[PDB]
RNA sequence: AAUUUCUACUAAGUGUAGAUAAAGU
């Protein structure tokens, strides 16, 4: 009656097993004597040509349909735009565009065989490229993806890349702002002046004012319309003709007034070190478009005060935190000033600050679009001008850019020659990365001042210039990505091309392809235009080998190192799947669905580059936790031998559980089973600071069943058992990154190492789940933070959660008998399919996502948690603090100091449940540069140093009489480190204990150092065990909630445990 | 020359990876008897693997991790961590390492 | 440092342990 045993055969699943095909007999020379690998390589190289031709025809069709289109909703848009009566109308507009597209009499052909068969061989009419578009005749399937991507532009889903979104959300806004700017900036113009020459040279038929009319936007939908409009905006040679923006610049230089300039509309990998370096020299030299953008933005941001401060803006998000850090001291000052001004309106005279109130305040803030500069000036102090500080920090960033340019004069000079290859040269890559990093830091910084766009009183005099420069500056993103992806590139390559064998309908079923098998060798037989076993009518090996010798057959051997004869360990998972395709115990579980695909990868490593470990020479072993410290093999070990030859990859799809029967909802069955269960286990996983991942398995009553670090993965094999310390490997990689000139390659190596690590942790957690029938407990990554010391960051932890979901969709034990529950044929399906990184929340089958609030800095034996705010600010606040304690006395028996507080008398302490805590000065704390401090001795020292008796009792009144400014500073300092539970020496020394200042019912303070020297411990051994323990106890609370509800209201039980309920549970569970 | 680097290969091939020296790498031959620092191309990093070219059995060294693919042909051990190189070790100060 | 491929290897000597949904954009 176990839980997991009910979650087999739930739903269907699909995978592609990749193998390697080895030509058998004289198949390779029968292929080279028919040249069946040049037609297909030629087709793979002409794919890009036909892609460009199809793009050209698509562009023609787009510019055709965007002429026969006139909207009826645009005048209403312009009339109502210059907050909810407009979005319906604009989606109506985008729907109108998309209907104009999908309503043409030729849209049917755009993504089917007709556009390669009939249309494009006519639209082109060039005997050179009609050859291309006729070569792919019958091979329409080779475009299946391309079309499915080249239609998301003809749609209206308003994603950043679509024609409707471009024309409406990004173009019409600029057109309307241009209408405003033309109505405002006029009469510095004349027909005698440059207006008539503008008209004659660029339009020649109708007036120029017509392009600032409202319903004349249905002319700039076509790229040539955008071109003529942007021409009359900026200036278009036919005789260099000046445009309106430089006529404005000519006016603003005649007399001094910052008059707004128009905004132009939008328009709807490298392969050699020399190409990379010349692209760098071209785009980023000291006279490029980008350096000119930087100079323009410098002159703008240094002329930053002659623009009306009420008009500038700053977007709301990370930009606000960074701006406060750079201006108002540190991270949260703007947020707390806004919170003060929000309490002064939405908070009564009471101290009733509730988590619902705090959450609604946070939501109202996070929904604020952007902050003006006058607002951010009101939040400031006396004699602090926010625009001066912004100007000085931006000018500092620009001067730092110029300095980095001054460190790199040589990569721009024509004399420069490359000594080494780019991937092996790291002085020049250091130069390139430093330049790109400085410029992109500037780009990401000034990205803030584009404050949400949709707002009324934008100072267009500033934003004209700003967007003119920034829309040229943001090409550094693509340049950076291209150069980086070129440098962090493996010396081999995995570029392949599918082989068809003169047959469009090839291998698409079980076609001219079959999977034979003989003994323990599985073969892929492809007919062209002893005894085996067909997949079961037999054959004769003699006559099939005769066919192979003739040429009527192309027998490949499916092979990976588990089909080898020298392989003795456990096979791969997909090898077991394949071998099971043809088994008897396999009824319909893993079946052969779809058609295979025979690719072909050419040799990427030149045999002059192959590097080898010479035979009969002792090789050093890289694993420090290995007993055997060398290895001597009787043969050679080539590095990357697989990429030094041509290889016929073979992709075989399989459909697991094609005909499921135990169909139901997984979440509700999990809830029912956790309810009806009397002792459900829970695996809490947590990201530690000294441990990559930390596991704590807790039974149904809060008792720790197991707790251990996942730093080192332990591989069992042949009965032997060898461990690998991934924390040490990661520390080595981080040290290497610290040593290297540039860290583009080091970062990719670290990322891929972490991906491999989580691929090991996946198996660890699965074998933990199928041992206890447990339920996983994971941090909810949407809400929360890990303070930058946590090794596994959020990206790789998201990848870990995704990998765990994707594994638990079909959990398999490789060692188990296949037909047995948990084996490859009957794996557990205890999780739903992955959907998105945002829907990973609040449940997924056996996985519960839990907020990580108050999990590591909480006493695990009493539930205590430091909800105070013990930071020194002034004499008055500290005096009120000291006077808010119920009692502060020196207990002489224990030689301690009792601070009997009561969280009711303190602000923002509503979550607490046992509101009356009594916390002492027990133990020693490590402050931070670190220093150990014995607390009672520090208190006695401070008291005596400031002239204070303490044997009296209740020395609060004796203590709030000190007139000194530094007494309260020292006092609140060591009062802050007394409530510090998680103590850890910064310099990596593994001392991460966790002491608590309150004593439990039995009268002993929890100290992790009393449990780290133990196996079979009842309380967490360190701070990370505490984190995992609490993340598990939250799911235990949710299980109790399930037990409280009925068997129909289970589906509605909310399990996002709130701080109030969590502290109540943690403080009464004991 | 080649003999110094052949001896260096035979020595460094046997040390455990955590003991390997810090070296200055390049692809044209490096002459420790004459190698002078202060050149803005000498960066002291730590040797990784030590393998042989398959076509002519010339020793090559992977600086840092093998997965980093910074394979060089000529190294020289130094007492240094960064662009701040102190001095050049000898063919016996590298044997003293383990 | 060998791989369908990735990660860590050498793991008892042409491999070991885990993971692996490919194609297309
Ligand atoms: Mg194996
Ligand atoms: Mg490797």
């Amino acid at each position: 009656m176990s839980k997991l045993e009910k979650f087999t055969n739930c739903y269907s699943l699909s995978k592609t097993l990749r193998f390697k095909a080895i030509p058998v007999g004289k198949t390779q020379e029968n292929i080279d004597n028919k040249r069946l690998l040049v037609e297909d390589e030629k087709r793979a190289e002409d794919y890009k040509g036909v892609k460009k031709l199809l793009d050209r025809y698509y562009l023609s069709f787009i510019n055709d349909v965007l002429h026969s289109i006139k909207l009826k909703n645009l005048n209403n848009y312009i009339s109502l735009f210059r907050n909810k009566e407009l979005e319906n109308l604009e989606i109506n507009l985008r729907k109108e565009i998309a209907k104009a597209f999908k309503g043409n009499e030729g849209y049917k052909s755009l993504f089917k065989k007709d556009i390669i068969e009939t249309i494009l061989p006519e639209f082109l009419d060039d005997k050179d490229e009609i050859a291309l578009v006729n070569s792919f005749n019958g091979f329409t399937t080779a475009f299946t993806g391309f079309f499915d991507n080249r239609e998301n532009m003809f749609s209206e889903e308003a994603k950043s890349t679509s024609i409707a979104f471009r024309c409406i959300n990004e173009n019409l806004t600029r057109y309307i702002s241009n209408m405003d700017i033309f109505e405002k900036v006029d009469a510095i113009f004349d027909k005698h002046e440059v207006q008539e020459i503008k008209e004659k040279i660029l339009n020649s038929d109708y007036d120029v004012e017509d392009f600032f009319e409202g319903e004349f936007f249905n002319f700039v939908l076509t790229q040539e319309g955008i071109d003529v409009y942007n021409a009359i905006i900026g200036g278009f040679v036919t005789e260099k003709i000046k445009g309106l923006n430089e006529y404005i610049n000519l006016y603003n230089q005649k007399t001094k007034q910052k008059l707004p300039k128009f905004k132009p509309l939008y328009k709807q990998g490298y392969t050699s070190d020399e190409e990379v370096l010349e692209v760098f020299r071209n785009t980023l030299n000291k006279n490029s478009e980008i350096f000119s953008s930087i100079k323009k933005l410098e002159k703008l941001f240094k002329n930053f005060d002659e623009y009306s401060s009420a008009g500038i803006f700053v977007k709301n998000g990370p930009a606000i935190s960074t701006i406060s850090k750079d201006i108002f001291g540190e991270w949260n000052v703007i947020r707390d000033k806004w919170n003060a001004e929000y309490d002064d309106i939405h908070l009564k005279k009471k101290a009733v600050v509730t988590e619902k109130y705090e959450d609604d305040r946070r939501k109202s803030f996070k929904k604020i679009g952007s902050f003006s500069l006058e607002q951010l000036q009101e939040y400031a102090d006396a004699d602090l001008s926010v625009v001066e500080k912004l100007k000085e920090i931006i000018i500092q960033k620009v001067d730092e850019i110029y300095k980095v340019y001054g460190s790199s004069e040589k990569l721009f000079d024509a004399d420069f020659v490359l000594e080494k290859s780019l991937k092996k040269n790291d002085a020049v890559v250091a130069i390139m990365k430093d330049l790109l990093d400085s410029v992109k830091s500037f780009e990401n910084y000034i990205k803030a001042f584009f404050g949400e766009g949709k707002e009324t009183n934008r100072d267009e005099s500033f934003y004209g210039d700003f967007v003119l420069a920034y829309d040229i500056l943001l090409k550094v993103d693509h340049i950076y990505d291209a150069i980086r992806n070129y440098v962090t590139q493996k010396p081999y390559s995995k570029d392949k091309f599918k082989l068809y064998f003169q047959n469009p309908q090839f291998m698409g079923g079980w076609y001219r392809a079959t999977i034979l098998r003989y003994g323990s060798k599985y073969y892929l037989a492809i007919m062209d235009k002893g005894n085996y076993e067909k997949i079961f009518e037999s054959a004769s090996k003699k006559e099939v080998d005769k066919l192979v010798e003739e040429g009527k057959l192309y027998m490949f051997q499916i092979y990976n190192k588990d089909f080898s004869d020298k392989s003795h360990g456990t096979p791969n998972l997909h090898t077991m799947y394949f071998k099971l395709l043809f088994d008897e115990n396999n009824h319909g579980q893993i079946r052969l669905s779809g058609g295979a695909e025979l690719f072909m990868r050419r040799a990427s490593l030149k045999k002059e580059e192959l590097v080898v470990h010479p035979a009969n020479s002792p090789i050093a072993n890289k694993n420090p936790d290995n007993p055997k410290k060398t290895t001597t093999l009787s043969y050679d070990v080539y590095k990357d031998k697989r990429f030094s030859e041509d290889q016929y990859e073979l992709h075989i799809p399989i459909a697991i559980n094609k005909c499921p029967k135990n169909i139901f909802k997984i979440n509700t069955e999990v809830r029912v089973l956790l309810k009806h269960d009397d002792n459900p286990y829970v695996i809490g996983i947590d990201r530690g600071e000294r441990n990559l991942l930390y596991i704590v398995v807790v039974d149904g009553k809060g008792n720790i069943v197991e707790q251990y670090s996942l730093n080192e993965i332990i591989n069992n094999f042949n009965g032997i058992r060898i461990k690998t310390d991934y924390h040490s490997l990661l520390d080595k990689k981080e040290k290497e990154r610290f040593e290297a000139r540039q860290n583009w390659t080091s970062i990719e190596n670290i990322k891929e190492l972490k991906a491999g690590y989580i691929s090991q942790v996946v198996h660890k957690i699965c074998e933990l789940v199928e041992k206890y029938d447990a339920v996983i407990a994971l941090e909810d990554l949407n809400s929360g933070f890990k303070n930058s010391r946590v090794k596994v960051e959020k990206q790789v932890y998201q990848k870990f959660e995704k990998m765990l979901i994707d594994k638990l969709n079909y959990m398999v034990d490789k060692k188990s008998n296949p037909c047995a529950t948990g084996g490859a044929l009957k794996g557990y399906q205890i999780t739903n399919k992955f959907e998105s990184f945002k829907s990973m929340s609040t449940q997924n089958g056996f996985i519960f996502y839990i907020p990580a609030w108050l999990t590591s800095k909480i006493d695990p034996s009493t539930g205590f948690v430091n909800l105070l705010k013990t930071k020194y600010t002034s004499i008055a606040d500290s005096k009120k603090f000291i006077s808010s304690f119920d009692r502060i006395m020196y207990v002489p028996e224990e030689d301690l100091f009792e601070f009997a507080l009561d969280y009711k008398n303190f602000s923002r302490t509503d979550a607490d449940y046992i509101k009356k805590w009594k916390l002492y000065s027990y133990g020693n704390r490590i402050r931070i540069d670190w220093e150990e401090v014995c607390l009672t001795s520090a208190y006695k020292e401070l008291f005596n140093k400031y002239g204070i008796n303490y044997q009296q009792g209740d020395i609060r009144a004796l203590l709030c009489e000190q007139s000194d400014k530094a007494f309260y500073s020292s006092f609140m300092a060591l009062m802050s480190l007394m409530l510090q539970m998680r103590n850890s020496i910064t310099g990596r020394t593994d001392v991460d204990f966790l002491i608590s200042p309150v004593k439990n019912s039995d009268g002993i303070f929890y100290d992790s150092r009393n449990y780290e020297a133990q196996e079979n411990a009842i309380l967490p051994k360190n701070a990370d065990a505490n984190g995992a323990y609490n993340i598990a106890r939250k799911v235990l609370w949710a299980i109790g909630q399930f037990k409280k509800a009925e068997d129909e209201k289970l589906d509605k039980v909310k399990i996002a445990i709130s701080n109030k309920e969590w502290l109540e549970y943690a403080q009464t569970s004991v | 020359i080649d003999l110094y680097t052949e001896q260096l290969y035979n020595i460094i091939k046997s040390l455990p990876y955590d003991k390997r020296p810090n070296v200055v790498y390049s692809d044209q031959p490096l002459d420790p008897n004459n190698l002078d620092l202060s050149e803005p191309e000498l960066w002291a990093e730590q040797v990784g693997e030590c393998m042989r070219y398959a076509h002519n059995d010339q020793p090559c060294f992977y600086i840092g991790s093998t997965k980093r693919e910074l394979r060089v042909n000529y190294i020289v051990p130094v007492i240094g961590v960064r662009d701040e190189i102190e001095r050049v070790m000898t063919l016996e100060e590298v044997r003293n390492l383990h």
